[PDB]
């Protein structure tokens, strides 16, 4: 169903995600239309947002916009600056930060 | 006019919130 | 001096910049399609400006706002290009290997 | 809120429509 804590729609947030030996930095942003209005069935929306994050992780080298039932998502990567100055650990295991930050512009 | 999410490849593997101070996760600086 | 863009209808444009030829696609979203603009010279100039920004940031595409639009630029692989040859007179032009799509909203 | 186009780097050089059969442009297959 959902392995991640619910996203705080419609509030923008930064999330760090651990998958295998890597850690990823994600930012979620909401546009004017979807931001002003709020919807009560947030479970469907939270599922759609996790689904959107998983699509982005599934297309790391070919980001493209896509439509969910309630949103259009425009994913973008940008260089994660000073990621060399950060160290991420899971117990004693060093996690490798993916060198790009993912921003999902949810519209 | 955008492609449906259902036509996209999706990473379906294990995915966890990285939350320092929990589940053995820690983060800090260097230099 | 570029030919007018065919707003609000999608189009494919081939553009020569430096030693390369670029393939651009313009797409318009639901909102901007329902409402139409009468003075298209301003719009054509904004779209040229948008193309020039993409060409100025080939390695770091990001969305941006013009006076009338939000532009979401994306690149995808230009498929079936390897068997094509472009010339400007005797000059060989190199196709840039990615299509640029401007999602105009 | 999206960044203004006016804050971004812009290619200011010569930019032409590539139209085969005009201005010396040609395209063809193998």
């Amino acid at each position: 169903s959902m392995s991640l804590k619910p996203f705080t729609y419609p509030f923008p947030e930064t999330r760090f995600l651990h998958a295998g030996p890597n850690v990823y930095k994600f930012k979620i942003r909401y546009g004017k239309s979807i931001r002003g209005e709020e919807i009560e069935n947030k479970e469907v929306i939270t599922q759609e947002l996790e689904d959107s994050v998983r699509v982005v992780l599934g297309n790391l080298d070919n980001l493209q916009p896509f439509a969910t039932e309630h949103f259009i998502v425009f994913p973008y990567k940008s260089k994660w600056e000073r990621v060399s100055h950060l160290k991420f650990k899971h117990g004693e295991i060093i996690l490798i930060p993916y060198p790009f930050v993912f921003t999902l512009y949810v519209e | 006019g955008y492609i449906s999410i259902d036509a996209m490849k999706k990473f379906l593997g294990e995915l966890h919130d990285f939350i320092p101070g929990t589940s053995g996760y820690l983060a800090y600086h260097v230099q």
